[PDB]
């Protein structure tokens, strides 16, 4: 199915906060893994929304390679279009 | 938790992906952090689990790999557990870990 892209445009029209979409991914990406009959697109957006969220980090002394709320934002849209799935 | 290479702090950021390491409960407290905790000592002690790699975005990070289980955990330069997952081969960005190494 789609409950990632799906997270991801429920993040991206602001519904669920960032964490939430983080930590929500995890378990989407868990629940959809191994699962034949997959799109290729679709699975390998899937990836790097997850890779996305593993770099987003809510305290204002991360990394900096992290992101915040907004980057992940910008991140993930980019992601969705880069896929085409916007 | 915070003992070692270990952090409460980092183990409970983190926990989001201990399904990742057969661990299902959903529930986030002292207790499952430790089996969070525990579970990735296992994997890095784990004699199928060896050195792979690392995760460019963090300097000298080293990634060790079990190909059993397809789970990765990154320990950062000084020794500090960063994060882990599993790896999914039939995505790019997993083969592509696999044949380069890059996370």
């Amino acid at each position: 199915k789609m409950a990632m892209i799906d997270l991801a445009k429920l993040f991206l029209a602001s519904k669920i906060t960032a964490i939430e979409f983080s930590e929500r991914i995890c378990v989407e990406r868990r629940r959809l893994y191994g699962v034949k009959d997959l799109s290729p697109n679709i699975l390998n957006c899937g990836e790097e929304l997850f890779m996305a969220a593993e770099r987003f980090e809510p305290d204002a002394d991360r990394a900096n390679y992290e992101i915040d709320d907004n980057g992940l934002k910008v991140e993930v849209r980019s992601i969705l279009e880069k896929f085409k799935l916007h | 938790l915070d003992s070692g290479r270990f952090s409460r702090k980092q183990l409970d950021k983190k926990y989001k992906h201990a399904g990742d390491f057969g661990i299902s409960d959903t529930k986030k407290n002292r207790e499952t952090l430790t089996k969070f905790r525990d579970a990735i000592e296992e994997h890095l002690s784990d004699k199928d689990t060896v050195e792979k790699g690392t995760y460019r975005r963090e300097k000298g990070s080293k990634v060790y790999f079990n190909p059993n289980t397809m789970n990765v955990v990154i320990i950062k330069s000084n020794g500090e557990f960063l994060s882990g997952w599993k790896i999914n081969p039939d995505a790019d960005n997993g083969r592509i870990y696999l044949e380069t190494g890059e996370l």
